[PDB]
């Protein structure tokens, strides 16, 4: 009838891209990679944080 | 909701709105144009 | 020889003044950057077809090109118009013109009127018998072709001549090239400046770009993707298809009978399986009214039914009036009632030359009942008797119900043709779309297939009882990728 | 009849007035009526033309029929009008803007 529609312009795989490096910077780096560089840090001393 | 609000609107084209029937080919292809047009306007109010 | 049209051949389309706007509109313009024939006047005068319109142009340095002839034989056999101008006098006349086998200038009239180095544009068209001419007069360097830029034409003259124009021939001076190039009806976006005069010009089907100029109102365009158009795959061929049965419609019998029956007992007669001409009825002039409700009379021949009935009965003439859906009185309701969704058509006629002697054999007393101090009456119709004359009415009852249709008009089928985009039509029923096999087992009774829209799924064929899907032509939205316009003028379509 | 707004040849019988200009007017030039200030203008209509319009497609200037010159047409000046008032439990004063 003229109904349609459009793709999103970002795929499942680019979101799962996304939030991998959101995830990993999380895991590795805390909040560092959040203000400024990832800044690697042992997990258990995340934790401590 | 998106898929019921869109149901909705396909559903709505089935609708005669006052006019003689919903099927626009229908009208055009039973009246002249001094008649079609009146059903017509009216299909146009109800789908706009 | 031809020549590019470039951005000529645009014109003032109305007498409206507007300065500082980009507005737009749709008139028999020149298409941008096609082609024009190009004549030449050295060591040219053929007819030209006029087609819808012509742009019209010329290159002067000595006046060579002096006049037009329009018209379709331009032979003294109709009316032709000429344009001529002499030094300084311009001559309009639309006289049956003998001319010559090849007319050319040495160096029952409806009207008559009196008054390279240079370019002069014109347009003509004739819309509802008006010639309508537009020109522009500019001076020019340039000898081989065309000159290249914009500067649109005012109207000038308007000419009710009511003449056929089909085809156009020119009047040269002999002891200049000129150009033909055929208007279409293009929508432009206009840039009317301070002055109000058009500075600039986009025409809607030249490129995507143009379409992005004409979707956005702006001869200015920034980076993005624009929805300019939604891209539909166009038809072939029509396919035409009815059930192909020969018996021709007993119309004859019921309103040629010898006699009609009452309207307190009105006859109701089934036509079925045959072939329906109404043009027989409708074109004939011995009916007093042929009113239709229902459909229009005209349809009726592509039009077709289920089942078709005609009452027949005799009325009184004032009574007439009163055989219609949304109508009460005495016969109305009394005796002959018609449903108020009633489709159809009444035809009637008197009988005061048949029926009238006096005659009282005519009786009268829900839709379609027929009901066999007393309720009942009778006429005694006399040749003497307008209004008070008996008349023979029948009224014709349409059923168009999506069923199978017995009742098909004279028209002739087509051979179908599968998985190509075809328009469509099946027992009246038309549409868009291709047509392919199916696997849609549709009950005996079924004739039609409906989707969620209430638009055709499927359909049988009447011919042969096959069910074919009805899917429509592939289709979507046209974008245009563009970086900005100062970047690039180029662009990428999806 | 063909009423296309274009300078008009058949008009029908009614005796003219005079033209007065930058006061509130009814006017009726060819036919074609409404409610303005007529004034002088810079506006260069072409030969051909009688009207102007503006967005709202509504009358922007026209060609005097009589003398060939071309008025502006502004609408007569308008705006809301609110009234600006402490409660009536205070005051049935109001100051009107
Ligand atoms: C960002 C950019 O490219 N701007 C240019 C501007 O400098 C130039 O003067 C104009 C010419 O019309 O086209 C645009
Ligand atoms: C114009 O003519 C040329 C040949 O000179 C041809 O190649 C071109 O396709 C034609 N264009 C149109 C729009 O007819
Ligand atoms: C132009 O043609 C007309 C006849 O149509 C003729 O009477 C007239 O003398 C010619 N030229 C001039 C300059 O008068
Ligand atoms: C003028 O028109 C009439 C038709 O009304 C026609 O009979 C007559 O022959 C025409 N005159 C000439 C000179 O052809
Ligand atoms: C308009 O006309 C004037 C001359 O009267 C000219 O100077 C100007 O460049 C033209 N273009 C405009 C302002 O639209
Ligand atoms: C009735 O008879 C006339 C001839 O007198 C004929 O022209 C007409 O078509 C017939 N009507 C029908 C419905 O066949
Ligand atoms: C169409 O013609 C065929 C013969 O080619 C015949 O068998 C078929 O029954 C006809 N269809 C109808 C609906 O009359
Ligand atoms: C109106 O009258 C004046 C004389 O006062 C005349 O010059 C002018 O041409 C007339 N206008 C029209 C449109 O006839
Ligand atoms: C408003 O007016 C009423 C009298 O009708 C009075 O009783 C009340 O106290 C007043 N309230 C204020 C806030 O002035």
């Amino acid at each position: 009838n003229g109904l349609t529609v459009l793709p999103p312009l970002l795929t499942d795989e680019m979101i799962a891209q996304y939030t991998s490096a959101l995830l990993a910077g999380t895991i590795t780096s805390g909040w560092t990679f959040g203000a400024g560089a990832a800044l690697q840090i042992p997990f258990a001393m995340q934790m401590a944080y | 909701q998106n898929a019921q609000a869109l149901n909705t609107l396909v559903k709505q084209l089935s609708s005669n709105f006052g006019a003689i029937s919903s099927v626009l080919n229908d009208i055009l292809s039973r009246l002249d144009p001094p008649e079609a047009e009146v059903q017509i306007d009216r299909l146009i109010t109800g789908r706009l | 020889a031809y020549t590019n049209s470039f951005t000529r051949g645009v014109y003032y389309p109305d007498k409206v003044f507007r300065s500082s706007v980009l507005h737009s509109t749709q008139d028999l313009f020149l298409p941008f950057f096609s082609n024009v024939t190009w004549f030449h006047a050295i060591h040219d005068n053929p007819v030209l077809p006029f087609n819808d319109g012509v742009y019209f142009a010329s290159t002067e340095k000595s006046n060579i090109i002096r006049g037009w002839i329009f018209g379709t034989t331009l032979d003294s056999k109709t009316q032709s118009l000429l344009i001529v101008n002499n030094a300084t006098n311009v001559v309009i006349k639309v006289c049956e013109f003998q001319f010559c086998n090849d007319p050319f200038l040495g160096v029952n009239c409806t009207f008559e009127y009196v008054s390279f180095k240079n370019l002069r544009e014109f347009v003509f068209k004739n819309i509802d018998g008006y010639f309508k001419i537009y020109s522009k007069h500019t001076p020019i360097n340039l000898v081989r072709d065309l000159p290249q830029g914009f500067s649109a034409l005012e109207p000038l003259v308007d000419l009710p001549i009511g003449i056929n124009i089909t085809r156009f021939q020119t009047l040269l001076a002999l002891h200049a090239a000129y150009y033909v190039g055929y208007l279409q009806p293009r929508t432009f976006l206009l840039k009317y400046n301070e002055n109000g005069t058009i500075t600039d010009a986009v025409d809607c089907a030249l490129d995507p770009l143009s379409e992005t100029k004409c979707t956005l109102k702006s001869f200015t365009v920034e980076k993005g993707i624009y929805q300019t158009s939604n891209f539909r795959v166009q038809p072939t061929e029509s396919i035409v298809r009815f059930p192909n049965i020969t018996n021709l419609c007993p119309f004859g019998e019921v309103f040629n009978a010898t006699r009609f029956a009452s309207v307190y007992a009105w006859n109701r007669k089934r036509i079925s399986n045959c072939v329906a001409d109404y043009s027989v009825l409708y074109n004939s002039a011995s009916f007093s009214t042929f009113k239709c409700y229902g459909v229009s009379p005209t349809k009726l021949n592509d039009l077709c039914f289920t089942n078709v009935y005609a009452d027949s009965f005799v009325i009184r003439g004032d009574e007439v009036r009163q055989i219609a859906p949304g109508q009460t009185g005495k016969i109305a309701d009394y005796n002959y009632k018609l449903p108020d969704d009633f489709t159809g058509c009444v035809i009637a006629w008197n009988s005061n030359n048949l029926d009238s002697k006096g005659n009282y054999n005519y009786l009268y007393r829900k839709p379609f009942e027929r009901d066999i101090y007393f309720p009942l009456q009778s006429y005694g119709f006399q040749p003497t008797n307008v209004g008070y004359q008996p008349y023979r009415v029948v009224v014709l009852s349409f059923e168009l119900l999506h069923a199978p249709a017995t009742v098909c008009g004279p028209k002739k089928s087509t051979n179908l043709v599968k998985n190509k985009c075809v328009n469509f039509n099946f027992n009246g029923l038309t549409g868009t779309g291709v047509l392919t096999e199916s696997n849609k087992k549709f009950l005996p009774f079924q004739q039609f297939g409906r989707d969620i829209a209430d638009t055709t799924d499927a359909v049988r064929d009447p011919q042969t009882l096959e069910i074919l899907d009805i899917t429509p032509c592939s289709f979507g939205g046209v974008s245009v990728i563009t970086p900005g316009t100062n970047t690039s003028n180029q662009v990428a379509v999806l």
